[PDB]
């Protein structure tokens, strides 16, 4: 039945606050932590994050009336209060399918973060989950290759992989950089990569580095038997650049690049995903400047929704935080996410911030990286968290071993074999990993060097994201 | 509920949706002109050279792209560079007017450190001109 | 025996914090509002930032050795306190620009904001501002036109440009799309405009809006004799699909396309920047998602560091905000970052939250756009803040007017013309700016309608980014 | 020919005066896009000298007011402006948005006149690529002719371009800057007649000879031997013009020689007698520093050529009555008198290097 | 009134001698050896090649007050006598880094070297000396690779590279071409190279060479077990 336009402004609970609604299964569902400013009600800031997020502005339009709002309109369907909170809640808003590009993230992003943190009627604004329907997840390419088929190209199964990143982070030439990398690779890692910032630089121009650490793979490989890898960054300025350092790639037959997917950008990234995909190479995603977005508990973005971002827009490997290490990263949120970025299907579980289900519907899982001021000591503690179907990222933790690279990388790979091993033979990691890695170091000379550097370092902290 | 017309009601920029500028108010943009040390300068075109078209993109391929014609009107004399003078203003757009009766003709003013030109409005239109509401007639 | 290779961890103070440094005129500076963990000495806190965002990691490596740290290390070279903060303090550092990629906005901020917010050592950090020398600043194509040459190209003069978001945000069909953009730019304004989500969905695909905005351009510019726009939404899920949208305004012939930067990407929105240049389209840049990132005071990144990065990956417009409007934006914060996105030379001042001189070497001046919330009785306001060189954008304030868009059109281009008038007449908008809507709302029948409808209505909160 | 040997310590100095290119290697070359007779007909433009002016300031102007000073310059009477040769993409005005402000004001000034008007927009870039890109451009937009620096883009880079204009339909003109590095000394270098016959060899429409006259060198006699090595078939050996070798050109197309460099209407006589009507005559602050304008200094010009082609045409001498032709124009036109007032006591006269 | 555009020629120096100038780390500077003709002041000289490699011409022209001239002007900041030479002086020129295409060298000679020799106020000029600042220079792609890369490369430290030009420098087939590299790079040197003025020629067309030059260069690496190159 329609209604005459009434020109004016009006309540946003009016029409976007529906605590009635049954969701439907192919809504978007988003979970957002709401702070109101004083004298405004959670239920009008809910309907109000709901409005601006979808299809409402501040004044009533009459256009409106051309279309079928009731079909489109984002939905606050809930509110819970927050515990130990006076002013915090959690609105829950839902999104018709329809409002919603196929296959893009960009415009995922656009519309239910786009412009509602920036409103005045909110002190402050965080987005905890989103639940992605399969009928969305369907119209995704996804990551290239996924655990599984990563696993299988490689052949590499039983062990968590073990990976270096080249440092000084920034500064070193194309040959030195190649040099590190061979030394590396033949100690035992399976990979070494790119810094994050390592593009191309006047120090060293990117065509350079790649063609340089082509040599040092292939040099490791033949002499180890295995296969190895380096994460060659095709992150650039341009799209157009992008696609040339990965062209390179795929003309030197190497298994794997990677991909600053923040600071690049989405769209960048799903073309690389895609071109990955074509062309059977690995991507290897960094989550660089995601601090930015995900610490604070008040306001930003979670880490899981970036990384369910991540599993859409595609890529092979995410980084996910140590717990232990020089980052933030609580392990029970940890724990959470890892599940929603390698599983099919993962339950609702608010002890570990899963604010809905989550069904991927084969959507191929993302192996997660865990790197950032981790060594051998953290060993038993990683492979306890993350099992096999993880990264693990040493680069301090190599380059800084006493007797260099290859002795630092077979330290490491010790490490990571003998907590395995043992985990297999029925020891409980979490008990008795401290005897299990100083057997070792009375086994493995280059593993007792860097036991005794790095014994006493540790890096405990107050957590913020709780 | 008024209607806007969409039949002769031609606009022409920068405060073409007020009523006639009077002689008094046309002296206060000219004062706002000297005291900001801009440039004045006088443009006038025909009625067909008045408002943008679209006719030599005949000739182009595919670089349309914010081409139009009729942007460009012809300059009375040259920009009156050093004018600190109102007065100067006002005698030259009566000169302009009278020797060219039937044309439009806008003032405008050049910032020369932005280099661009930081105003401008109609001085004249021809009595011919039909293309055109008065105010009151903007909306029916 | 020189100095040589120490295996271990020390503290970062110890090469990163060097309070005696002179920068130098090619250096990048960044001003880090910084909340250290307790027991954090500020310059070890300092110091980690500059290492970690530069050259170093959490414990010595010997490949430093091969290079030269002193010639590309960041440096940490002041710490200020901050007034009415018990642990606050603003970390200046220094970085090299041969850290950086030329023409590249990615690379910068994965060296500078890449991982240091998530360090555990710290409890918040905050970019508050960068300072670009024109070394660094000379090697971006910048924006496709900027501000001289967008005015040239429209041919409008002496006033603020008048906008207008199509509403509802989504859910409209082309057609009706279409209608809509017609009736609004027939009336008054200069440009309407896809809203920020409006890519390509079911209820309306983007070649449909492509062509049906377009007669509606070409009917309105020869109804009115004003040249006119709407920025047609490029942002796409990929690099691929935006360029077929851009080719598309291309071969249209219109003025003016519009792209998402921060969810569409720097990589993506450089690009797009490169074919605007090459191809004579405006480019209109939204700023979806700036308020994830820049709304809190303790964390994350200010906005005018945004603007800067814009301003050098490419853009002809760039969202503002509009202080008076629904959305926060503390007015002389807001005129500060407007310096620095549209004049050559903007000099440090602490007042205004500009930490740096910046020089831009004449690379273009970007017109800000002051857009959410506004309407007729924030005219004078507007013109005040912003004077001429300035995009006003009213959606809700056109397409709620109560006789439609057109009418609604009329009374916002009226309102201006009358504020800019009084202004150029010597009278003083802050004071008189109520008296100069109410003689034009005696005048003009349209804008009395708006400002009966709308008076009542302001937007007035505690600012939170202070 | 002139790549090692300029450089031999048991050399003092060395320059070379000619060359004599035969006609089977004249034949290898694809030669001038159109060359003087094709230009003359696309542009529909006979019985005297082409009229052109360079945009001043050299540098600084905006892409829009570009375009407005082109407009007025064309519109009073001469037949094209130009880009200053250093004028290629900047900061202060980037190069496609000169190009479509000109385009805008070449077809308005047309339209106006009814007389086929150009602006010769440069091409000259530091890549090829970008090069062929502004080249294009100034096809897509239908524009009639584009120029080049060959000596500083280079000949790889200006015979890749010639080809283009050929194939494109485009007329190229081509500014010699840098030619008097090599050019002006008398014991060392390369002589222009070489340089002149290289471009004629690599490929331009135009190329500029020198005035005599104006504010830059070049002698009487060298130039008058040099304009025919540029525009005729077969020229004879002449020491006294500097020709050492006598030159069949095989019926590879004439270029037309262009007169620019500190020259006003005073001088419109003496240019019309050395050069007659297959020249192009280039008046920058001989328009733009007229005291009414560009559409005024244009038509200035404009008069005083008509009036000495005319005066010629009728069997006056311009040599001898060239003052009188401008005298008597000058009380008919008041443009012109204008012109005639500012620069009558304007003269470059000094002791000449290259002899 | 203010000044307003006033037609007819003056002095270049009135404008374009700035002796007072501080040059900006940003201007592109030359010095100039230039020699007057008699008569004509070193400092309307200096004066003259500032205006006629920058702004100006030799007459006033109105379009400048559309612009600033102050900004974009070339100038004259500073004139050196030479020692030893009667009528030879150094004029030093500044100009504004916004002159000059981004990455383009010939830009930046049009400009500089553009028509300036060829004035007849002064008998001869020769540019000794440019200052690029970093401004400019980060514009440049620059060299393809440069000498620390070049030797990581090829793989060769620790002394000059030895190369040797195939000689006679025309004539010879490819063949015959690929047969010298070959016995030139088996004894020792590095490279050996085409003389500049080998290109494509009936005596030997260029892929001919190249392919028989890759032979010869493979086979003398394959002898030696030292990277060579031609
Ligand atoms: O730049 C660095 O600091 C690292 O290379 C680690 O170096 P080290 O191994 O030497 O510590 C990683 O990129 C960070 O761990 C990224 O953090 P996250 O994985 O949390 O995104
Ligand atoms: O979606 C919206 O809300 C708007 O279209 C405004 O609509 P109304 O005109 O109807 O308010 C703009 O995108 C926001 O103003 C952007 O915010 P900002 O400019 O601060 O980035
Ligand atoms: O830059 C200049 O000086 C000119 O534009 C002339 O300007 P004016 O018309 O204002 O003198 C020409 O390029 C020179 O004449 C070239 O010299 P030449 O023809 O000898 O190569
Ligand atoms: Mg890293
Ligand atoms: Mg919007
Ligand atoms: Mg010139
Ligand atoms: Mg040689």
């Amino acid at each position: 039945a329609g209604a005459g336009f009434k020109a004016g402004v009006k309540d946003y609970r009016l029409t976007y606050y529906t605590p009635d609604y049954v969701v439907r299964d192919t809504d978007i569902l988003a979970a957002f932590r709401m702070t109101p400013q004083p004298g405004v009600p959670p239920e009008e800031c809910g309907a109000a994050v709901a409005a601006e997020s979808s299809t409402g502005t501040w004044t009533t339009v009459w256009t409106d009336g051309l279309t079928s709002l009731d079909r489109y309109k984002g939905r606050c369907y809930d509110i819970e209060p927050v515990p130990g909170e006076d002013n915090q809640y959690i609105a829950y808003v839902a999104y018709p399918i329809d409002l919603f590009e196929e296959g893009s993230v960009t415009n995922m992003f656009t519309s239910i973060v786009g412009n509602v943190f920036g409103f005045k009627a909110l002190r402050a604004l965080r987005l905890e989950d989103l639940r992605i329907p399969p009928a969305y997840v369907k119209t995704f390419v996804g990551p290239p290759h996924g655990i599984q088929v990563e696993r299988d190209k490689l052949n590499k199964y039983g062990r968590g992989l073990l990976g270096c990143t080249i440092k000084p982070k920034l500064g070193l030439s194309a040959k030195n950089y190649g040099r590190a990398v061979y030394e590396c690779l033949r100690g035992g890692l399976d990979f070494t990569k790119d810094d994050e910032n390592v593009n191309s630089q006047p120090f060293m121009r990117w065509r350079d580095r790649f063609l340089f650490v082509a040599e040092a793979i292939y040099k490791a490989q033949a002499e180890t038997g295995e296969v190895k890898g380096h994460y060659l960054n095709a992150t650039a300025g341009t799209c157009e650049e992008m696609m040339k350092r990965a062209v390179c790639a795929k003309e030197l037959g190497v298994p794997i690049i990677m991909h600053d997917y923040l600071t690049g950008g989405f769209t960048a990234n799903t073309s690389l995903a895609i071109y990955c995909r074509d062309n059977g190479l690995l991507l290897h995603i960094h989550r660089a400047m995601h601090a930015v977005i995900d610490r604070q508990r008040n306001h930003g973005i979670h880490f899981r929704v970036l990384a369910k971002a991540l599993r859409m827009s595609g890529g092979d490997h995410l980084h996910s935080g140590t717990a232990v290490g020089k980052l933030e990263g609580e392990r029970e949120v940890t724990l959470g996410f890892v599940d929603l970025m390698r599983d099919d299907y993962v339950e609702k579980d608010r002890s570990r911030g899963i604010y809905f289900t989550q069904d991927w519907c084969s959507m191929p899982g993302v192996m997660p990286v865990a790197s950032g001021g981790i060594h051998v000591w953290h060993m038993p503690a990683l492979v306890e968290i993350f099992g096999d179907d993880a990264c693990l990222q040493f680069g301090g933790g190599t380059l800084g071993h006493p007797w260099g690279n290859a002795p630092g990388a077979a330290a490491n790979r010790v490490a990571l074999e003998a907590c395995t091993q043992a985990r297999n033979e029925g020891r409980d990691l979490a008990r008795e990993g401290g005897d299990v890695i100083r057997s070792a170091c009375k086994w493995s000379p280059e593993l007792a060097a860097a036991c005794e550097v790095w014994k006493e370092i540790k890096f405990e902290f107050d957590t913020i994201d709780k | 509920m008024m209607v806007w017309t969409p039949v002769n009601n031609k606009m022409f920029e920068t405060f073409s949706y007020l009523p006639p500028l009077t002689d008094e108010q046309i002296a206060a943009q000219v004062d706002y002109i000297v005291a900001n040390g801009w440039i004045p300068c006088l443009e006038f075109a025909e009625a067909d050279k008045a408002y943008v078209s679209n006719e030599s993109a005949i000739r182009f391929g595919s670089v349309s792209c914010l081409y139009y014609d009729n942007r460009y009107w012809t300059m009375w004399k040259l920009p009156m560079f050093g004018c600190r003078d109102p007065m100067q203003v006002l005698r030259e757009i009566v000169a302009c007017t009278k020797a060219f009766p039937d044309a439009y003709v806008r003032l405008v003013a050049f910032d020369n450190q932005k280099q661009v030109q930081i105003m401008g409005f109609l001085v004249q239109r021809p009595k011919t001109a039909r293309d055109f509401q008065p105010a009151n007639k903007r909306s029916v």
